[PDB]
């Protein structure tokens, strides 16, 4: 808890153990403290480096989820732009082989590999796909079918 | 033909009972009472079958349900063994495994005398093939195990044991010549005309192995007290977690994380080596023995369980995966332990919406678990059992959470308060764990004799085309007396299923028949209760009004504790009581720990008393779950399979006190209750036999006069009495 430090207040976890911590996009985690104490002062820059805050990107939270640093940041890279390779790579292999690669590819992006510019050059590819979302909304539809079918064996 | 018991008839029935079941093979169900020689009639028919050469395959596994009854079954089936094999002469041999596993296992003195059983077999299996498969040889770490290097030898022989061994004739042997229960229990699985055994072993979705070939229309099984069968099929493939065994897994997993850390670049190439060969193989060697003791078989109702392992690509790479398996899972289990809460399908979808991960890896998580610490091994069991138990209840989501439920009760619900939290995940149809059974087998035969309501059996939903009663004919009725009291119309209070202390009638009822009783048995009186509260609250009561206080003048008092060390001592003193002294009594519960199976007989316990109807908590929600399915399959019997679970707990502690003909039992069913359904799902001997004359409508000062027939009508049987046969069945 107190081991991973704190930005500008640094007196907030020694106060409150039930306290409301928050997380960013580029890979830190203020509390409720740092929130207010940064907006007064500057605004939404980051401690270390130079992440601008606009948006209300916190997910504020009083269980603290953020345990451990390497574990958290795996959730958010594949929940991204992995979450929606799950479709494509089906449609084209037959076994389990290259699949190991997408597990494999995501444990050393944290481990400072020079891997990670290779990456961001499939995303800028091809600019014509979307997908993903058209296949939500098939679900959904399907969803309230079953409700309206369920609904009409009661009447 | 098996001189030895008089004739009454009764293997007249189960021959034609047994030839049914080979024409036309399936399930059969036979009642068997405690009160007729279901050992000696049944072993005299069984080895004429062994013999059996025109029959091309020919097998038995039977089971039991305790220990003990493990042995009475070996020497029951020796005696039988004896007489015909004097009779026919030349004798053909046999084989009988009683195949004991961990209680029952080591010969080393430093490996045995420790109390347990599974962490000192897990210390044997360490020593064995954890340390001297990994330090392969050497000459203090490599342990004297030196008779499993005897099996190796004798495993390249081939001896031929000799017929069928008690428990201790294979440690006596261990000894001599017959080594390890386990080794030599495997070379005898090789072939073995007989293996008597647990049915827990079979009815487990997890470690069965069904110690059978690849014929799945084959061998013949024979099951032993099987009547209740609806929660062992349910509470096998039961997982649970608590806090105390999730911190102690989350504290023994940092220290394998200094393990792989420590590990430098020489020793680490090997362990990738061995990464390449379990995918390209897949009949590895360390699957002879080792798969027994970890999670073998988990899908039994599918497939095996053999992948490419997947989920792993490197070393450490596997510890990650794990780890957000631990940390996630404490994250979701104390936030929905905050309020209650029953829904399937919020711990399935709520899990892979937080673990972005496929449904393959968490479900080959188990076994590759166990196959990471094989490269290494320099660890053992003790560090290793708080592992299991978390990639268990993983394995019961990713391919069966599409049946089950999850019960949470956190505050005050039948489950320890806060300082221990408890969630549960247990199954609704009984019957997942036997319809491998039945499919990997031929025909597989019950015997029960508390199962007599038949028409509330189809709730496995298996059919069952032999079946078959048994009354016995017997000429005097003087080895069982039911009885049930029920006061009637001059107090009517005797029953009690939802009041505690809020009235003084029913319990004064109960001490005032107990303390009259206690002076007319000749032996010991064992009686029973409801559940543990109103057995508590009964006792008490008696130490004010000063009913127990007389108790104590003539029998001494027994009274079933909570922890299982304090009940081994407690049956020891009773069994020595009731034989050297005065017969004690017995004031414990119907479904406590002296009515799974004691055996207890004349000269230990011939009285049964039943304190109302053994009923369930229905309140609670972890068995609400287990009945509000039974809804969608049977809608009219809703409340029936309530009166089932009742009177088959009730039967189960009256068929004990009674096991040939001459020890003379007494039950008493102390409950008004007992009206009109004692001739619906009740013993079929007992309605045309006992329960034709008025004894029913009986209260505490009819019921002792009544037992005093039963009392002084015994004293006739002594020199001769129902003899027929002459050995040799009355030539029929
Ligand atoms: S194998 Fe046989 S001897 Fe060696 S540990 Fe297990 S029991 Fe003890
Ligand atoms: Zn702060
Ligand atoms: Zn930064």
């Amino acid at each position: 808890m107190d081991d991973q430090g704190c930005p500008r207040c640094k007196t907030t976890k020694y106060r409150n153990p039930s306290l409301k911590l928050m997380v960013n996009v580029c890979g830190h985690t203020l509390c409720e403290s740092c929130v207010d104490l940064l907006f007064v002062r500057g605004a939404g820059n980051c401690p270390e480096c130079g992440t601008p805050l606009r948006k209300s990107n916190f997910r504020v939270q009083l269980f603290e989820d953020p345990t451990v640093d390497k574990e958290v940041e795996i959730r958010k890279k594949v929940l991204k732009i992995y979450n929606k390779r799950e479709e494509d790579f089906p449609s084209l292999r037959e076994y389990n082989d290259f699949l190991e690669e997408v597990e494999e590819i995501v444990f050393n992006l944290t481990n400072n590999v020079d891997l990670d510019n290779t990456k961001k050059k499939m995303e800028i590819y091809q600019k014509e796909n979307k997908d993903v979302i058209q296949k939500n909304k098939l679900k959904l539809t399907r969803e309230q079918e079953e409700l309206e079918e369920a609904l009409e064996v009661e009447r | 033909y098996f001189p030895y018991d008089y004739i009454y008839p009764e293997q007249f029935s189960y021959m034609r009972e047994l030839k049914r079941t080979l024409d036309a093979k399936g399930h059969g169900v036979l009642e068997m009472p405690s009160g007729t020689g279901k050992t000696v009639s049944l072993l005299a028919l069984i080895m004429a079958y062994q013999r059996a050469y025109p029959l091309e395959v020919t097998k038995l596994i039977y089971c039991s349900r305790t220990v003990p009854e493990i042995e009475k079954v070996i020497e029951e089936l020796r005696k039988l063994l004896n007489f015909y094999e004097k009779q026919e002469g030349e004798k053909l041999p046999f084989l009988g495994l009683a195949l004991s596993s961990r209680k029952n296992l080591c010969i080393h003195p430093e490996v045995t005398p420790l109390r347990f059983g599974k962490d000192v077999d897990g210390k044997c299996h360490s020593l064995t093939a954890s340390y001297v498969r990994a330090q392969y040889q050497h000459d203090t770490s490599l342990p004297h195990c030196r008779f499993y290097e005897e099996f190796d030898a004798h495993g390249r022989e081939v001896p031929l044991p000799a017929g069928i061994y008690n428990l201790d004739d294979l440690k006596a042997l261990g000894r001599r010549q017959g080594w390890c229960p386990y080794f030599l229990a495997r070379y005898s699985i090789l072939h073995a005309n007989v293996v008597v055994y647990s049915y827990h072993y079979l009815l487990d979705p997890k470690i069965a192995d069904l110690v059978s070939k690849e014929l799945a229309r084959k061998a013949v099984v024979v099951f032993d007290e099987a009547h209740n069968i609806d929660n062992v099929c349910i509470d096998s493939m039961s997982v649970n977690l608590t806090r105390r065994t999730l911190d102690r897994c989350q504290g023994n997993l940092e220290t394998l994380q200094k393990t792989v850390l420590r590990i430098k670049e020489t020793d680490e190439q090997r362990l990738r080596d061995e990464y390449r060969r379990l995918v390209e193989g897949l009949r590895e060697a360390s699957a002879a023995r080792e798969t027994d003791a970890h999670l073998a078989n988990p899908v039994l109702p599918d497939e095996v369980l053999q992948e490419a392992v997947p989920g792993s690509i490197r070393t450490a790479e596997h510890f990650l995966g794990f780890l957000r398996r631990l940390l996630e899972y404490v994250k979701w289990r104390l936030r929905v332990q905050h309020v209650v809460q029953e829904s399937p399908p919020a711990f399935l979808s709520g899990l892979a919406q937080r673990v972005c991960i496929q449904r393959k890896p968490l479900r080959f998580c188990a076994e590759r678990l166990r196959s990471l610490l094989h490269t290494l091994e320099i660890t053992d069991l003790a560090d290793f059992s708080p592992l299991t138990l978390l990639a268990n209840f993983a394995t019961l989501v990713s391919t069966y959470a599409k049946g089950f439920t999850i019960i949470i009760e956190p505050f005050d619900d039948r489950t320890p308060t806060i300082a221990n939290p408890i969630l549960h995940f247990s199954c609704m149809d009984a019957s997942l764990a036997i319809k491998p059974v039945f499919e990997r087998f031929q025909s597989v035969i019950i015997t029960s004799g508390t199962l007599s309501p038949l028409d509330i059996y189809p709730k496995i939903l298996d059919f069952h085309p032999v079946t078959m009663a048994t009354f016995t004919m017997t000429l005097a009725r003087v080895c069982l007396c039911p009885m049930i009291i029920g006061r009637g119309n001059d107090q009517v209070a005797i029953s009690s299923k939802f009041e505690t202390r809020e009235d003084i009638a029913v319990i004064r009822n109960y001490g005032n028949l107990l303390l009259e009783m206690s002076a007319v048995v000749p032996d010991g009186i064992v009686a029973f209760f409801t559940s543990y509260q109103y057995m508590e609250s009964t006792v008490a009561s008696w130490y004010e009004q000063g009913i127990l206080e007389n108790i104590q003048r003539n029998k001494l008092l027994f009274i079933e504790t909570q922890d299982g060390a304090e009940t081994s001592v407690a049956l020891e003193k009773y069994q020595e009581a009731c034989e050297n002294g005065r017969g004690a009594i017995l004031l414990s519960v119907a479904r406590g720990k002296v009515s799974e199976g004691i055996d207890f007989v004349h000269h230990y316990g011939r009285a049964v008393i039943m304190f109302g109807v053994p009923y369930v908590y229905t309140q609670s929600r972890i068995l609400k779950a287990r009945l509000e399915y039974l809804r969608d399959q049977f809608q009219i019997r809703e409340n029936d399979f309530l009166t089932f679970d009742a009177m088959r707990h009730a039967a189960q502690c009256v068929g004990r006190a009674i096991r040939g003909k001459t020890d003379y039992g007494l039950m008493v069913f102390a409950d008004k209750r007992f009206a009109r359904g004692d001739k619906r799902g009740k013993l079929p001997r007992w309605i045309q036999e006992h329960l034709t004359d008025a004894n029913l409508n009986l209260t505490v000062d009819e019921g002792v006069q009544v037992a005093k027939y039963f009392l002084r009508q015994m004293a006739q049987p002594f020199h001769r009495e129902d003899q027929l046969g002459l050995s040799l069945l009355s030539l029929e």
